[PDB]
């Protein structure tokens, strides 16, 4: 069943790109 | 921190310095007016952009005018 | 008093006007109903 | 104008028929000789005066069995728009010719705005009927109708 | 001045009874609505017909043409 | 740069949580970005330009993938008139079990959405038949969509940046964009119709299998370089003809006839193909004008310097003009979407009335989706249109350059442009709204003939010019000694005459005294949004209030408290103005639409033009009376499939009333409240371990505006689409 | 003329107040106020309520500089009374603000320069785009 | 209460209020089976990775399933409006 890809998009992708936004923005070179 | 001119249209009324909250203009000496003097921005990096003033000035249009530009703590007015 | 008639003149002189023109309008009404349309010519 | 004129519509008749029921089911509760029975009867004498005079002026009605108004400018309906516009146009130019007779008298004078929020009531009166002729403002255009500064 | 204020606010709320009263008396069914109060709808105030208006006096009871009131008038 | 966003030093020194907000907000600011150059401007909107085109090709290679995927299509395809299209397949663990049940429609195997954008019938009618068929297209979409990004790629990288005076030939991609990039695809596409389009709705099946040893025509291509073209209209299609059949199928591949394909109610595919293929032609012939390396062609620069009246009433005309525009890109959006917006309109109106996909107009809810779709769309561009309008009038308008031409007579009479747009507004406002009350009134005192309902006769005369029979009036094609009805006589007219004459289609709709009074709405409402934006643009670079507002730029908060006050001064907030007015007008435009068909739908157009006078009528018999299905998505009893547009519903309502808060109350009052929460932090044990690396503070009071006004629009849009939908859908 | 400099004087009778000094202060900066009192005195603490002034030399620490200003203006009305503040920063440095210049800023000064200041007045500045690409504004000019 | 330049720390009341700054309260052992078993997770970076990689396909195991709602099951299919 590849509904299965609902929660990759649904969290998995989110909660990654937030934690790269995060550490992006927080960033002091 | 913000931007804030002067302009020989100025009369020396000393207004905008009696109306600023942060000490950012005075006046100094100078001779295109029968006050002889004339307003100044030395430390433009303590204003918070209030525009008191701009408020305060009497001449057609304001000879003293502040453009608000990159905001620093200072111009925040955070106390914290 | 000069200065009453002073008070007078004022915004009570709107309501005045329109109080008359309310009964004017009124009256007409009352008089000519229901009109949709000049019909005299 | 495709529509059927009022005087020959079955659905304008409907509508005063339905009216005029209406107003006689309440005729009912308040008996004969009654103030409420002289009102109610009132205003139906008042709507079939109503009826009678639109189907009487040669308006036309919508198969809603109301009528509408032609503002074309066809002949025959002159006094749907055209006439009462004209009316208005006068009587609009009268109000504002006399308001702009005020400010010009005003104008140069002491503190102006002190007689535009205290009339003169005197130069009103003076100035009101001014407006009758207001189309000769027409007159004023050929010369000093606006300012030449702007 | 606040003094006089006060007088002059109770004054137009006198005013103001006085006329719920007075329409009580001359625009109202009271009497009417004093012998069958459970159907008949208390009113206070008739309108003149001018314009199509009469419409809003409706039927209250009592054999009065009005406006039913929600003021409470009538109980008090 | 040190920090994000980098693109801007100024701003990543701000200690405050604007940083970020801000950072966001301006990443397409190109001009406002640091240490920009007019090269890296043109590269960086070029390069942005594919990444557009890339997501477009992946979009709809997406909607493709999915019908073809979880669609029905071709069962669709058998039972046009009887078949729900199919969006997509819903996978919810939220879902309840009943939910499941109740979405699970269009004969699928499980919980789905119904698609109601139409490209079911156009597919169908585009010639594509089966789930293969679509799959290939997704392919073909992913790989433009790649090769999108590479050469998006490819013209960033140094060997490859285009010059800016590259994108300052104006004439060559003009020459280009007109012959090529309109006519040749336009002709192109006329060649799909004849090929597959045409010859796949009379029943054979022409892919890329077997498209070169089969015929399109079969004196194939013989008549067309011999001169007689004719040949090409002599067998059109019968009037008793089945799509995708062969009974009743002709031979024609290029008609004129006119009207409606009976059976699916929709224009002829040989009406079409026809039209693509001269529409071709005044676009290769037209993309010839302009001069390149041969020799040939103008100078448009010279046109319009030669092109100033004599008696100077223009004074210098349209000299220098050309500059102004070529070397700004704001100049060349506001022109851009100005164009597009008003041809967005013009497919709304055109494809209600005129419908070209085969049995789309049958869909009532698609119908009505498509239309308030791009009304909106539409709506939306255009103030964006009159907003870089604005943007040009301060960042690149050259007061010295422009002297005396029509660009600046235009800022030299700036108030009476104004004062008559004000004026305009406050006729049209002051009698629409006073006939809609009067009539309210009459209704409430029982007495409906005392309305005033004037017939709308100049709009009903055009439509007896059309050739409708109904109101009379003898005028051109509705009489029979009418030159122009002989000139037609039996080309188009046939198929015309019929279908503006038949009841069922909306091909210029029967209108009365309803019509006229929200049509001075929609003239209300386009006039004062227009007065907005122009006032706006007019007065973007000064007023007396604020003789020097540019040097401040197009969006700043306000001027300070001093000369009376100055808050929503700037360009920037007439827009932010505008947007609600204009969501007001498409508003208006979407009521009347969706109104008049649900009740032609239903086949009560006297409930429309009895109610549609007065006010009450709009709400009661409109809103009201269409809400009962929608808000019964859901009950203490039970849910329906109606449940999400219920809850989508109030989800609108939400986000619209939420944007008040960011709308009524302003900046000062959260401040004040952020630093006593400041405060709570650092003073709460266990918590003050934790700190925050930026310093909290109230939104800005641009910000505000801008988060205002999303939530405003989002609410408009989502609770009217929960509305449009339901109500149609519900009842279809 | 170089400034007072301080500091070991006593500060004024307070009980407490919220609106004090915060991690700003320890890790950004904080000022300082400073005045000589005639008598023993009542008077409104920006930042709380009420403070009692202390006769003879008194300090008060407060963040933000406005604040000092705001209690300032209000010593030399209100009572006369003469006052300075520095900006401390937290490494020990410390900075005179104000006056700075002798005298007050509402008073012409010779020893001042201007700065900010443009000899063609009125809105004479050039248009944006005549700027364009130039790090420059229209003001700065 | 003071206010010294000398220590503007201080000063500036930055102060370590309710710190403990005394031994360890833990049993000993306790501590070293804690400090030798938990320690695979204290190298940060490394225990994002697990996090993610880990949380992301424990997460897709629960993929599989039963008594979630994969069953439209056998119920007749309303039609239900024009039809469809
Ligand atoms: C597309 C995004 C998405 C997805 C796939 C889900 C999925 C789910 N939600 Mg969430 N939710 C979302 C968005 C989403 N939600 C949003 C936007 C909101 C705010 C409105 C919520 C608010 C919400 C609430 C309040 C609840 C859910 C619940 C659920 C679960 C209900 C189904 C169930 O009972 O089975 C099984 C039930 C279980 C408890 C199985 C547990 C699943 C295991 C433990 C997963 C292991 C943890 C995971 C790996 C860690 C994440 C790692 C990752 C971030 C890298 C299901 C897992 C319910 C729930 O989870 O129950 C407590 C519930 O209470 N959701
Ligand atoms: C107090 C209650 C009251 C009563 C009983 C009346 C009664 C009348 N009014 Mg008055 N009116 C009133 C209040 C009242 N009005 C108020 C408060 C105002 C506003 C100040 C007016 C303003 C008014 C105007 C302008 C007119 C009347 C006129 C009339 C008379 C109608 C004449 C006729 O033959 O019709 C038919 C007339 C034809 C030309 C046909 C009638 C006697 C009319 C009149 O008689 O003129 C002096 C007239 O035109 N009234
Ligand atoms: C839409 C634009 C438009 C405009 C500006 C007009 C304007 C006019 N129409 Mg026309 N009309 C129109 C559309 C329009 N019409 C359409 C679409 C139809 C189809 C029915 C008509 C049918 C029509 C008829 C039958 C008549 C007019 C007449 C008139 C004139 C009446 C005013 C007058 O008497 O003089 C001004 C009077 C004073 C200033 C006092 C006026 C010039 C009338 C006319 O011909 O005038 C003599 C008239 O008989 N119209
Ligand atoms: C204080 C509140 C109050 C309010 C809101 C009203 C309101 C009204 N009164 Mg009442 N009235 C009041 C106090 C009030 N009155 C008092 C204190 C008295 C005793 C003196 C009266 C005696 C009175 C009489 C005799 C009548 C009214 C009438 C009316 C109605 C006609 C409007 C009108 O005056 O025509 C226009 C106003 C003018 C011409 C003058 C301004 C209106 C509903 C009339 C009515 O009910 O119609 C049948 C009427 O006949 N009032
Ligand atoms: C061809 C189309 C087009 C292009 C290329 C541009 C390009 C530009 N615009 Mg224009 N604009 C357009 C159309 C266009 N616009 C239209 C149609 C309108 C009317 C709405 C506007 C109104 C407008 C204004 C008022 C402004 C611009 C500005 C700009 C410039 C800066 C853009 C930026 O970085 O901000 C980045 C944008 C974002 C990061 C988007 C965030 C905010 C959006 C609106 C929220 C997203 C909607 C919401 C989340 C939907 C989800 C809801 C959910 C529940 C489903 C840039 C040159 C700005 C400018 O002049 O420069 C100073 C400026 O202030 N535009
Ligand atoms: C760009 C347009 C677009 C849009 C708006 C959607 C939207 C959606 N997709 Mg599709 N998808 C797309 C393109 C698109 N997709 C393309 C080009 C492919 C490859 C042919 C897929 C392959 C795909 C699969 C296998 C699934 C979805 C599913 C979904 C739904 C859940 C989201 C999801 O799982 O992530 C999408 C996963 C992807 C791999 C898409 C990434 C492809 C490009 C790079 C984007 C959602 C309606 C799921 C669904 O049907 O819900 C029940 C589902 O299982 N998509
Ligand atoms: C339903 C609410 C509402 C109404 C009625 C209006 C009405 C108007 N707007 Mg506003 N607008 C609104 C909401 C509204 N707007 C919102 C939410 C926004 C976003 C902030 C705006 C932003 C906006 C802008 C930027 C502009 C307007 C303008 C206008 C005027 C347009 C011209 C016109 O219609 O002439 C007709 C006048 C009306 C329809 C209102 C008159 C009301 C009655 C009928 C007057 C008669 C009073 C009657 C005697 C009763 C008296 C009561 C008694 C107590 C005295 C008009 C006054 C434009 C303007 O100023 O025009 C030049 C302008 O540029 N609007
Ligand atoms: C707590 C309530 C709740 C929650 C958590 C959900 C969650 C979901 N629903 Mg359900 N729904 C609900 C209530 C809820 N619903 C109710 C009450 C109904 C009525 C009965 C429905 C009816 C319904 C239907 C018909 C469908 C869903 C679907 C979905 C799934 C969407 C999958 C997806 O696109 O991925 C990710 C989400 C998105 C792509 C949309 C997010 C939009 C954002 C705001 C765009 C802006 C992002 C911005 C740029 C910031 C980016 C930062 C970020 C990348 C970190 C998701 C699991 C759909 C589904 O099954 O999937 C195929 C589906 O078709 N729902
Ligand atoms: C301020 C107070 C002091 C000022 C007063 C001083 C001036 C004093 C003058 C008073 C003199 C009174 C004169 C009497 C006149 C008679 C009145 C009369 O005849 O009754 C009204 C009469 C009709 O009257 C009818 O007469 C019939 C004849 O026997 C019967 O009597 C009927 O009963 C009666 O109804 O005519 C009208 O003028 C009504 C016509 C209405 C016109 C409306 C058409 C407009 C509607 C459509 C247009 C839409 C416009 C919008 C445009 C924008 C669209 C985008
Ligand atoms: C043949 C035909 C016809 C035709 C008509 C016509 C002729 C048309 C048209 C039309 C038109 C006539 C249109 C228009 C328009 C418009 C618009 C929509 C506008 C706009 C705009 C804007 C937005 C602007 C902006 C700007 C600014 C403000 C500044 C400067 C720059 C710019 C320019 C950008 C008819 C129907 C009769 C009949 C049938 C057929
Ligand atoms: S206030 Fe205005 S006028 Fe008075 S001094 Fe300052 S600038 Fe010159
Ligand atoms: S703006 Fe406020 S702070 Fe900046 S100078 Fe004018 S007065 Fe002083
Ligand atoms: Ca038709």
């Amino acid at each position: 069943l590849p509904s299965l890809f609902v929660p990759l998009v649904g969290l998995l992708f989110p909660a990654v790109a937030m934690a790269s936004l995060f550490l992006h923005v927080e960033k002091r070179l | 921190s913000h931007s804030v001119k002067i302009y020989d249209t100025c009369i020396g009324c000393t207004q905008c310095v009696r109306a600023c909250p942060t000490d950012v203009l005075e006046m100094i000496p100078w001779g295109g007016c029968k006050a002889k003097q004339i307003a100044s921005a030395p430390r433009t990096e303590d204003c918070v952009g209030c525009k008191r003033c701009e408020s305060a000035c009497p001449t057609d249009f304001l000879s003293v005018r502040v453009y608000l530009w990159h905001e620093t703590t200072r111009s925040m007015g955070l106390a914290y | 008093r000069d200065l009453k008639t002073y008070l007078s003149v004022a915004p009570v002189a709107s309501t005045l006007w329109f109080a008359a023109l309310a009964g004017l309008l009124i009256e007409i009404n009352r008089l000519f109903p229901d009109a949709l349309t000049f019909p005299f010519f | 104008s495709g529509l059927t004129p009022c005087k020959e519509s079955k659905q304008f008749a409907k509508r005063e028929k339905q009216s005029i029921k209406k107003l006689e089911s309440s005729l009912k509760i308040y008996a004969a000789d009654s103030a409420p029975a002289l009102a109610i009867n009132a205003t139906i004498e008042k709507t079939k005066r109503r009826f009678d005079n639109y189907a009487k002026q040669g308006l036309l009605c919508g198969a809603d069995g109301l009528p509408h108004l032609i503002v074309s400018g066809d002949q025959r309906h002159w006094g749907e728009f055209i006439t009462p516009g004209i009316l208005f146009l006068y009587i609009a130019g009268w109000i504002g010719w006399v308001g702009r007779s005020y400010l010009i008298a005003i104008r140069d004078e002491k503190k102006p705005t002190q007689k535009e929020i205290i009339i003169d009531v005197p130069l009103a009166s003076r100035l009101v009927f001014r407006g009758f002729s207001w189309p000769i403002a027409a007159y004023r255009e050929l010369l000093n109708g606006e300012l030449v500064a702007k | 001045k606040v003094f006089s204020a006060h007088f002059g606010q109770l004054s137009i709320i006198f005013l103001w009874l006085s006329g719920m009263y007075f329409h009580g008396a001359r625009f109202s069914n009271y009497e009417a609505w004093l012998n069958d109060p459970t159907h008949i709808r208390p009113s206070a105030q008739v309108v003149w017909p001018i314009v199509g208006q009469e419409i809003l006096n409706g039927d209250v009871g009592g054999g009065f043409r009005g406006i039913q009131i929600t003021s409470g008038f009538f109980q008090i | 740069a040190l920090r994000l966003p980098r693109f801007s030093q100024g701003i990543a020194q701000d200690p405050t949580t604007r940083r970020i907000w801000f950072g966001i907000a301006t990443a397409h600011d190109f001009e406002s970005h640091d240490d920009i150059t007019e090269g890296r401007l043109y590269q960086n909107i070029f390069a942005s330009h594919f990444g557009q085109l890339a997501i477009i090709f992946l979009w709809t290679s997406g909607n493709l993938f999915h019908v073809a995927w979880q669609g029905n299509f071709e069962a669709w395809v058998q039972d046009p008139f009887h078949v729900r299209p199919i969006a997509h397949a819903i996978w919810d663990p939220h879902f309840g079990q009943p939910a499941v049940e109740a979405f699970t429609r269009g004969g699928a195997l499980g919980p789905v959405n119904i698609a109601y954008s139409g490209v079911y019938q156009w597919w169908y009618t585009i010639g594509l038949r089966t789930n293969e068929d679509l799959y290939t297209g997704a392919i073909f979409l992913l790989f433009l969509s790649f090769i999108s990004l590479l050469a998006g790629w490819l013209h960033l990288q140094p060997k490859w940046k285009p010059s800016v005076s590259w994108f300052k030939n104006a004439e060559s991609r003009l020459n280009h964009h007109l012959s090529g990039l309109f006519g040749v695809s336009s002709l192109a596409w006329a060649g799909h119709l004849v090929h597959v389009a045409i010859p796949g709705s009379r029943g054979e099946y022409v892919r890329w299998n077997n498209f070169l040893d089969v015929l399109p025509y079969p004196q194939g291509l013989g008549p067309l370089l011999t001169g007689q073209w004719n040949l090409y209209a002599q067998n059109p299609s019968s009037s008793n003809h089945l799509f995708g059949t062969t009974q009743g199928a002709g031979t024609a591949i290029l008609t004129i006839l006119g009207g409606f394909h009976p059976q699916t109610q929709s224009l002829w595919l040989t009406d079409m193909a026809h039209h693509h293929l001269a529409i071709a032609f005044l676009f290769l012939i037209g993309g010839l004008m302009y001069r390149t390396n041969f020799g040939i062609g103008h100078s448009i620069k010279y046109i319009l310097e030669a092109h100033i009246p004599p008696g100077g009433r223009l004074g210098r005309g349209h000299k220098g003009l050309y500059d102004t525009i070529n070397n700004s890109i704001h100049f060349q959006l506001g022109l851009a979407l100005a164009s597009l917006g008003v041809i967005t309109s013009l497919v709304a109106q055109h494809m209600y009335s005129l419908p070209a996909y085969a049995f789309i107009a049958q869909d009532f809810t698609t119908q009505a989706a498509l239309y308030t779709h791009h009304q909106y769309i539409a709506g939306f561009i255009m103030t964006g249109a009159f907003a870089h309008g604005p943007i040009f009038f301060i960042r690149d308008y050259n007061p010295e350059q422009n002297a005396d031409n029509v660009l600046a007579r235009m800022l030299e009479h700036k108030e009476a442009i104004i004062s008559h747009l004000s004026w305009a507004s406050l006729f049209l406002g002051f009698h629409t709204l006073g006939l809609y009350v009067h009539n309210d009134v009459m209704l409430a005192f029982g007495t409906p003939e005392k309305q005033i309902l004037i017939e709308p006769i100049f709009a009903q005369w055009i439509q007896s010019a059309h050739g409708k029979t109904s109101y009379g009036f003898d005028v051109l094609l509705s009489s029979t000694n009418g030159p122009a009805l002989n000139a037609g006589r039996n080309i188009w007219l046939p198929g015309w005459l019929n279908a503006i004459n038949e009841n069922s289609n909306s091909l210029f709709l029967t209108i009365g005294p309803g019509d006229f009074l929200v049509h001075h709405a929609i003239a209300l409402g386009l006039h004062t949004t227009t007065l907005i934006l122009v006032k706006g643009a007019l007065d973007a670079r000064g007023s007396k209030l604020m003789p020097d507002k540019k040097d401040f730029g197009y969006s700043f908060p306000c001027d300070g408290p001093g000369r009376g006050g100055t808050c929503d001064i700037s360009a920037w907030d007439d827009f932010y103005l505008a947007v609600f007015w204009m969501l007001n007008t498409i508003g208006w435009v979407t009521f009347y639409w969706h109104w008049k068909h649900i009740t032609l739908w239903r086949g009560n157009v006297s409930q429309f033009n009895e109610s549609s006078t007065y006010l009450m009528g709009w709400l009661r018999d409109y809103l009201w009376l269409n809400s009962s299905q929608l808000i019964n998505g859901y009950t203490p009893l039970v849910c329906n499939s109606l449940s999400v547009w219920a809850w989508m519903f109030l989800f609108g309502h939400l986000v619209w009333a939420t944007g008040f808060m960011f709308l009524i109350s302003w900046r000062g009052y959260w401040q004040e409240l952020i630093e006593t929460l400041a405060w709570a932090h650092e003073r709460t044990p266990l918590a003050n371990l934790i700190r925050w690396r930026d310093k909290p503070v109230a939104l800005s009071i641009v910000q505000a505006r801008l988060v205002g006004l999303v939530h405003f629009s989002v609410g408009y849009i989502f609770t009217y689409a929960a509305f449009l939908i339901a109500s149609t859908s519900g009842k279809f | 003329t170089p400034p007072e400099l301080d500091p070991n004087t006593p500060s004024p009778i307070f009980g407490g107040s919220t609106g004090g000094l915060l991690r700003k202060a320890q890790v950004e900066e904080f000022y300082v106020i400073t005045w000589e009192s005639p008598k023993e005195q009542i008077f409104e603490m920006p930042t709380g309520g009420a403070a009692i002034m202390r006769e003879g030399p008194n300090l008060l620490k407060l963040a933000r500089k406005e604040q000092c200003l705001a209690l300032g203006t209000r010593l030399r009305s209100k009572y006369k009374i003469k006052y300075q503040f520095y900006r401390v920063f937290p490494s020990g440095e410390v900075q005179y603000l104000h006056p700075k210049d002798g005298v007050y800023p509402e008073k012409v000064n010779p020893g001042r320069q201007g700065v900010g200041v443009n000899f063609r007045s009125i809105g004479k500045n050039v248009s944006p785009i005549e700027v364009k690409f130039t790090g420059k504004q229209p003001y700065d000019l | 209460v003071y206010f010294d330049l000398e220590d503007i720390g201080n000063t500036t009341g930055q102060w370590d209020l309710y710190g403990s700054d005394a031994p360890s309260p833990y049993s000993p052992l306790q501590s070293k089976f804690f400090e030798t078993f938990a320690a695979p997770f204290t190298k940060r970076g490394l225990l994002l990775k697990f996090l993610i990689l880990g949380g992301g396909s424990t997460l897709a195991y629960f993929s599989t399933t039963a008594s979630g709602d994969i069953l439209p099951i056998v119920k007749g299919p309303q039609l239900p409006p024009k039809l469809g």
